[PDB]
């Protein structure tokens, strides 16, 4: 959402489970599945977080016992920018084409 | 229709089992189907 | 995928962009008619009770999904545990009618009574929110599925049949303070 | 034909005392591209080659039931081992050769088996290890056992740092006997090759 | 028959070798689906109970045969004798969900409740032994058929439907010390 | 299939009675069928 | 069409200010299977993906001729880097993207070039670096340069620990100018992917 005179280059990486902590730099994260893009006429970039797991389904809830996340992390980096100090990157999420939910449950406190 | 799985018909007529609709359309299905996919521009794969 | 975000046109990128392959999906469980078609509790009861789906719990599976739609339509099934005979009257009836046998009246048969009822409102669809008044906040009094009465009503379950929902509205999960994930005890085998 | 040459990548093994190859549970692999990797898996043929491990020394004092095991994968310092550290998920089968070189004047018998989901067997259960894919090594007949098994498990891909589906087991069935002309002990080695190696989910670099 | 024993190739000699004649055999009773398809007790119960087939008795007909396989798949039937209403939630549900009516809930009807349940694990098959850990001995917590809860659960029977077993494992009879045969009282008419 | 013997169909649809399998084999039957029988060598009967 | 998306393996890069792709010396690779590897070479597609490197900070004080270089391959902590340690010989080309993000109110110009067999150029030679495969980056026009080059060298396969055939060079042609509305400096980064990676001669493990 920056002004016309603000430019930036970003990177998003999907880090699967298997490392203790997420990479803190774009260089370490480059070895993961990732996409880099810069700002311009089209203000929006969309990226698919892939389903990569041992089992065919994953739990929607998270258990008290799991310390680091079972499905990995998404890391968003700024590679660099030009005059973009007060400018923002709005992030939203939607279901992908093969996203699927199964086994209806009624879990909230009632 | 819904959460029902009897292989056998209903003992009662439909005019009794449910209300009957009269006449004088899935918007979100159309909206989702219409979404752009792929890229935009020129690919160097 | 790169696009004009301001136009707000739906865009659904896939893993093919970076060499993956989109899989098959089976979405029967998120089908609207299917998901609303199960019994849920009503809870705030009285011997005379007007059937109003907005009395379902706001975080319950059915109550939350119903509130995530602006307009809806459905037929209904109810299960009532009551003392005495149970009488039901349609939308629009004088409350006094609940005392008479000529209206659908179910004679007590343990453990409770299960009935199929038709939609009876005078409107083509009902709403979960209504921005205005109905008299010459709350919902217009005409948004109901009739009323029931018994000597005592101990429990009431409702089930939406052939449900139709229109115009999605916000649906919220629990708020998270953990800073990473909402964690809870997921069922797991003993010992 | 007692002479067999097995090739895995740029490595070969030739034996002149084999009794054939035993295939366990299947003669082919389940599908390697299922929904759980979203088409992002790839094959790494450079990992499909033989690596070696000494298992134990078969001496006359080891009695019936003496059991030695090797959970797979094991520590690997080559290409296969790097894959375990660079990708979150993997799957592969195993091409296993076990050799026990003494001479034909030794007697006795070893059971060589591949066991899915290892658990410590009680002494009574040891009488039934032949329910698993196996071969015997008996000095009067052969010096080599050869078993080939596919990948298996509740999950189509695995995290080998957390689970090891296969375990190579060697058990003494009848004790090693010696003469004045026999060897005095037999060192048992494994020559193992991972097969149909697939990886998915590339990890970040550690530095 | 004479052969190379070391190769471990199956060899099935017959009485024809010395002039006998092999007969007809009918093996329906040792068919896997058939033999596992009967109710057996679970035994270690609590008002909140996660359905885990590994809680069958290890020497029981079903428990022993199940443990004689490494991997398995099946649907399930359960018979539960309980006080209060019985609620069931699928594999993966937060334990808290057991308190809500929107999940399959069976209202008490003497003498007990019998239900058919589908397999709901996230894995293609389950295992009776698992050589490794599941966290970031025991079996991974995801190896279950859901959980049930009632005020009190007095008895629980499970029945494997359309069972499939893979990779046989040891199955033991009682050990014998008699030096000849394990002897026991076989049923015989009175007087 | 299994231990069931009703001559009559099930009142409920299969999608309700059981879980449904999806697709993307009797090893021991093959193994047993493949067993050697007879003798080996030369018979003098 | 100023918008270009480049894909290398499971990594992509999208730029909205590009001036196309420059191919240097060829639009394809020489034969990767010659007599010197005796048919033992193999391709490793898991190495053909983008890795990143900061090159330098373009500030107003750097004058014409200021040159920054990066010899390839460089230290790599991923799959490609492991190949350099596991195989005696390798060959690959390069897919190179260099970005210099300031804003359109900056002025100045950078020369981005790929040079075979680097040698320190004298000041007079710098006037002729356009003889090498190159593109320019000029803030009024683009933020990205993109060059693709094949493997080359006197030998069909190389030992990268002893020789580096390609060097990425960035040289200031006209100094960075600033305004009240421009960026004050521009950080220059490289997004590089090795292409057609082939290895031969597997090495022993170090332990």
């Amino acid at each position: 959402t920056g002004s016309t005179d603000s430019k930036a280059r970003y990177m998003v990486a999907y880090v699967p489970p298997g490392v203790e902590t997420p990479p803190d730099t774009p260089e370490k994260a480059a070895h993961c599945i990732h996409a880099e893009w810069d700002t311009g006429l089209n203000s929006k970039f969309t990226f698919s977080i892939p389903y990569v797991s041992a089992a065919d389904y994953a739990y929607t809830a998270s258990d008290v016992a799991e310390t680091t996340n079972v499905q990995g992390w998404v890391c968003i980096y700024q590679i660099t920018h030009g005059k973009a100090e007060q400018d923002t990157l709005v992030v939203s999420v939607s279901a992908g084409k093969d996203f699927e939910l199964r086994l209806p449950i009624d879990p909230r406190s009632q | 229709s819904g959460n029902t799985g009897s292989i056998i018909n209903n003992y009662y007529m439909q005019q009794y089992q449910n209300s009957m609709d009269t006449q004088l359309n899935d918007w979100f299905s159309k909206l989702a189907s219409s979404a752009f996919s792929g890229l935009f521009g020129a690919l160097l794969a | 995928t790169t696009t004009t975000g301001e136009s707000a046109d739906p865009v659904t990128t896939t893993v093919e962009n970076y060499g993956g392959e989109t899989q098959v999906q089976r979405r029967q469980h998120t089908d609207v008619t299917f998901i609303m078609d199960r019994f849920v509790k009503i809870q705030n009861l009285n011997p005379t009770h007007v059937i109003d789906l907005m009395q379902t719990h706001q975080h319950g599976l059915v109550g939350a999904l119903l509130r995530a739609a602006t307009y809806y339509f459905s037929d209904l099934e109810i299960v009532v545990r009551h003392d005495g005979n149970l009488t039901w009257v349609p939308n629009g009836a004088p409350e006094a009618a609940l005392s008479n046998t000529g209206n659908p009246t179910a004679y007590l048969k343990a453990p409770f009574t299960r009935l199929a009822l038709p939609y009876t409102a005078p409107h083509r669809v009902l709403a979960t929110v209504y921005n205005g008044t109905s008299k010459y906040a709350q919902l217009p009094a005409s948004f109901n599925f009739g009323a029931i009465q018994a000597t005592t009503i101990h429990e009431l379950l409702v089930r939406m049949k052939r449900a139709e929902l229109y115009c999605p509205r916000p649906l919220l999960a629990v708020e998270v303070s953990s800073q990473d994930r909402h964690k809870q005890k997921i069922i797991a085998p003993a010992k | 034909d007692r002479i067999l040459t097995t090739r895995n990548g740029h490595t070969t093994s030739t034996t002149q005392s084999s009794v054939g190859v035993t295939y366990g549970y299947s003669t082919q692999e389940d599908h390697v591209s299922g929904p759980n990797t979203s088409g992002l898996e790839t094959r790494v043929v450079q990992a499909e080659r033989f690596f070696k491990k000494h298992l134990f020394d078969w001496t006359p004092d080891k009695a019936f039931g003496h059991l030695e095991k090797l959970e797979l994968p094991t520590d690997h310092k080559g290409v296969y081992g790097h894959l375990v550290d660079s990708f979150a998920y993997m799957r592969n089968g195993w091409d296993v050769e076990v050799s026990a070189v003494g001479n034909q004047f030794n007697g006795g018998c070893l059971l060589v088996a591949m066991v899915p989901e290892w658990k410590e067997f009680t002494p009574r259960e040891k009488y039934q290890l032949t329910l698993f894919p196996h071969q015997f090594i008996s000095p009067r007949t052969n010096m080599t056992a050869h078993i080939v098994v596919p990948y298996l498990g509740v999950n189509r891909y695995d995290q080998y740092k957390k689970h090891k589906p296969w375990t190579l087991v060697v058990m003494v069935v009848s004790p090693l006997t010696t003469n004045t002309v026999s060897a005095g002990q037999i060192k048992v080695y494994a020559n193992i090759a991972p097969t149909h190696v697939h990886v998915a989910g590339e990890l970040p670099s550690k530095e």
